[PDB]
């Protein structure tokens, strides 16, 4: 989107939402995004190196990770964790991550800013 | 924000602290959380209607457009920095809201089966703290733990087959005979060493860590701060329901029963617990009756099936011959007469058990108070004898003066 | 916006038309209006709890944070361009919402005592109009008025002692003898002239003027437009409750009874009326029983007082000897067994009346349906005989086929 | 206790969490701002 300050404000809008729902020592570093060359490389970094860390730090908790990405209330679309339709025996949310691709992935990454 | 309710009492959204939208967001999570965890708690003539009412965001609290109304579910819950506490309506007064807290926990002491101490609660009386049910049950957990950790630390014995540079305990021989001489420089022992970080200590390190994060007093922050320093070497765990089941209470950690049951009552999002006010009075009267009825033994929950089984809350029988049915009702009993739903059930409980029936009801300044003796004798045109007994409540204090008055009225009834 | 509810049914605020804030403003006026006008309508085992529940904005509708839930009060109301209609849950289907309207008005025809015509309702069947209870009761008022105004106009006679330039009627003599000759040029008569604008015509001009202002169909706007032209010379009035009481129904305006009772049902802010669904079924079954029980005469609302009087909905006795209690319940009767609140009242009604007791229950596609004969025989360990009878509902149609099946099951019960 | 975003050793972040929680952050100072932050501990 012709934004030179994009990957700076991506981790800043993630880390300042990480440090207020978890500790300061659970943030996302900047060695993962230091090797991006194309969008497909950033697609691999955001899905195999950063979002596995957010699923690891937030276990059995799908609402707070939905607020870290500030995508709360938005499900079944261009969302990094779509809502499963099923409810459970007593009722759980129990989301599932969604592998996006192409310009739809950037349309889901633009609204993290 | 701290919001407080009495049973069947309402609060205005305009007078209330915090935000109007913030409280209604907290309640819809709590009434939904009560739906998934409804079946763990037992009831008694509750008229719960599990299918429709609880899932319509009316499980614990009835959240309305202009006000917030409490149902007959007593206890507390802390959700989204909106701490809700529901006290019984019987302890409602005419430090101003510090007498009904210690009244409700003492009624939660005798009925529910807890073994807390009265000098644990009398320490807090008069220290002008902010009244809160979560701040006192964290204190009752933290004081009973720090009084059971100050004596002994609960270091329990596990055996480990460890390769040690020294020799401790029994030397394993089948693992040392088959040791090659290039690796002979370490003994292979099986030592019964005492570990400080057992499973009961991993829980109490985690139960304190999730308590100091969510406490608001200045007394509990000092007490849990000393408990977390004593448990400093223990590796932390994430608490589950499997951890609270995997430990068993033997004789060597039996003194840690009192902090653990309170750690299971508060920990397992949501926090706290709720119980039905009808059953908690049905359990509380059962402590009073068996103590106060020497002539005839009384059993609670005896059932006789009509035609769908309608069972009394309590029945007392000397041997087997006298049938004196005692059905505990939390109803206010307005206009000195029982209602349609009450007396219809009293008729069935007497007929399927020449059987007199006594109904105990609450009595304080807030609730409806009759005269001192057995207030209402009734006959249902079948030579029945319905007696409306009323137990006064000195349980707000620490002395049981009304138990003598309840015994004197029951001795005239027996 | 038009919102529709069934008894004990919920609607989402996100899917609903109009505005979220607009509907909740309309309901808090309606539940408050039901509080001041609660005592005019009778109930039957309603468990109303008049002190607390109705004034907490739960009188007719339970307005919640996430949804809107209907209580068991059937009828309709129009408030602030948010027209609410509550149909019974029995007529719920699996023109799609035009069958339960004519089912409910026919159940409002036989039970409540109205004398509407079936060809008044069959005119609207199939004209693809928008289903609305206010649009049909305005039509039932406007058609029954325009069919009773087309024949005669209701010109009623009043006598006036008027000074007329001509001579009409009886000439007053004591007022003409004492007339000075400077004012002899006018007769002083007492003529019994017929006036078109009587009190019943001032009401029907005002009841149409407040109906055409608040109607939404294209059929009622044409019909009330012709009614307002026929009443053009009448001076209008502001309607009150004193006007609907000051008229009396003699033989010369008895044919205007049918439009006036419907004009009193709709007019007297709020509009419409509400009735309890329990009593309306208690009244509707009473029409079915006395028609279907030739061998034994049946009286509704007979009371016997225990010890606070618990009275059956209906009792049938041939002379005085057989005691066959018939208590009408609107309950769904899940799992083919009566509940705790139902069977406890059935036990009292049989004992204070060797008395069998029959409970009639609703039966359609939506409600729980048992088998065709008498479904459930029960004994309450006192040689009792509890029979669960079920009346099928062909009342959505115009033919009474189920009345023959209800008679055949009752003939095996009698 | 009643100070934030100024010459304080623990400044509040201006983005609260989902359940209304707040997280503070240590703040490095230098020069006469740090001495003025030490002269109000007394």
């Amino acid at each position: 989107g012709n934004d030179n300050y994009f990957l700076k404000t991506l981790l800043e809008k993630i880390n300042v939402r990480i440090t207020v729902v978890k500790d300061r020592d659970h943030r996302i570093g900047h060695s993962y995004f230091l090797n991006v060359e194309t969008v497909e490389d950033l697609h691999h970094v955001w899905y195999y190196e950063v979002l596995p860390l957010l699923m690891e730090y937030f276990y059995n908790d799908w609402e707070t990770i939905k607020w870290v990405l500030n995508e709360k209330g938005k499900e079944h679309g261009n969302v990094f964790f779509e809502k499963l339709r099923l409810t459970g025996p007593n009722g759980e949310e129990a989301y599932q991550l969604k592998v996006l691709e192409g310009d739809a992935f950037i349309g889901a990454l633009k609204r993290i800013i | 924000t701290t919001i407080t309710l009495y049973e069947h009492d309402e609060k205005r959204y305009r007078d209330i602290a915090g935000d109007k939208k913030a409280i209604q967001d907290a309640l819809i999570k709590l009434n939904k959380q009560f739906k998934k965890d409804f079946k763990k708690l037992d009831r008694s003539e509750d008229n719960s209607d599990t299918e429709d009412t609880i899932d319509e965001s009316k499980g614990v609290v009835e959240v309305y457009a202009n006000k917030i109304k409490a149902r007959h579910y007593v206890g507390f819950a802390a959700v989204d920095n909106v701490f809700l506490q529901i006290l019984p309506k019987v302890f409602k007064p005419k430090e101003d809201t510090w007498e009904p807290i210690l009244a409700f926990i003492r009624m939660l002491d005798m009925a529910y089966g807890l073994k807390i101490k009265d000098h644990d609660l009398a320490y807090l009386q008069g220290r002008n703290l902010r009244p809160n049910l979560y701040e006192v049950f964290i204190y009752l957990f933290a004081k009973s733990l720090w009084s059971e950790v100050q004596r002994g630390y609960h270091r329990e014995y596990v055996e480990v087959h460890r390769e040690e540079k020294f020799l401790r305990g029994k030397l394993l021989m089948s693992r040392q005979i088959r040791k090659l001489p290039h690796q002979l420089n370490t003994f292979s022992v099986e030592v019964h060493e005492l570990i400080e970080d057992n499973l009961l200590n991993r829980i109490f390190y985690a139960s304190v860590r999730e308590a100091l994060r969510r406490t608001t007093w200045g007394l509990n922050r000092k007490l849990l701060g000393e408990l977390m320093l004593a448990f400093d070497g223990i590796t932390p765990i994430h608490l589950r329901t499997e951890h609270f089941e995997r430990v068993h209470f033997t004789r060597l950690n039996e003194r840690f029963r009192r902090p653990f049951e309170l750690a299971k009552l508060l920990f397992m999002e949501v926090s706290g617990f709720f119980v039905d006010m009808n059953k908690l009075f049905e359990r509380f009267i059962e402590r009073v009756l068996v103590r106060n009825l020497p002539p005839e033994y009384k059993l609670f929950y005896q059932e006789s099936y009509p035609f769908s089984s309608q069972k009394p809350d309590y029945v007392v029988r000397k041997g087997n011959t006298p049938v004196v049915v005692l059905d505990a009702k939390y109803r206010e009993l307005k206009e000195r007469i029982p209602s349609s739903d009450m007396l219809r059930q009293l008729y069935v409980y007497s007929r399927i058990w020449p059987a007199v029936i006594v109904i105990p009801s609450s009595s304080t300044y807030n609730q409806g108070l009759p005269d001192k003796p057995l207030e209402f004798e009734f006959f249902d045109e079948r030579k029945l004898f319905i007696v409306a007994y009323n137990m006064d409540y000195v349980k707000t204090g620490a002395i049981f003066k009304a138990d003598k008055n309840f015994r004197r009225s029951l001795n005239n009834i027996i």
